[PDB]
DNA sequence: CTGACCTTTGACCTAG
DNA sequence: GCTAGGTCAAAGGTCA
DNA sequence: CTGACCTTTGACCTAG
DNA sequence: GCTAGGTCAAAGGTCA
């Protein structure tokens, strides 16, 4: 649910 | 403790479900906290450079690296993994 | 998980700074939580028999024992240490 | 002898 | 329909 | 002063 | 491209 891979 | 407010650091992705990478960051606040067994452990509020304050996260010492040649190398190495 | 709501159990003192003893208790609520590394771990809300609800504490699985002959023996043993 | 306070239970409703 | 929860009142313990 | 709970404040994500 | 719902972390206030 957060930010960047 | 090991890091101080104002200090520029590298910090691990605080979100477990995401690629393990190292972000440029800054210590905003330190705080003496307490482990499950009541020992004093430091907590560090971290600001992620280039993201706004609403992205600030509390992190354990474990998660915070000194802004060092060797840690920078480790940053680049994790950055390549994550892209690939 | 290992324990269920409604289950009568023994539970460690939740306060590190106090004598390590075992209290008769009851599982009020269980909750799937998350470890520092994002793994699913159960959390247990525990009610301490003979104390009112305002003394209810969240505890890790580690801190909760099955209401068993062997654990009752451990209870007595810790209780004696604590008085002496 | 009384009241405060805790526990365990059976009744019930509601939301899912 | 049944279930898990939540609320509620009855009833018994211990205590000061 | 603490732990639990609840609420508000941004910001994301996944649907549609 | 957008919006609507849920959800998350931080932070703050309340309750006992």
């Amino acid at each position: 649910h957060r930010k960047v891979l | 403790f090991k890091f101080h407010s104002g200090e520029k650091v590298l910090c691990f992705e605080p979100d477990p479900t995401k690629a393990r990478v190292l972000y440029d960051a800054k210590i905003v606040d330190v705080i003496v906290g307490k482990d499950e067994k009541g020992r004093k452990i430091p907590e560090y509020l971290i600001h992620f450079n280039g993201w706004n304050r609403s992205w600030d996260r509390w992190a354990a010492e474990d998660h915070v690296l000194r802004d060092t040649d060797e840690n920078r190398r480790l940053q680049r190495k994790l950055a390549r993994k994550a892209v690939a």
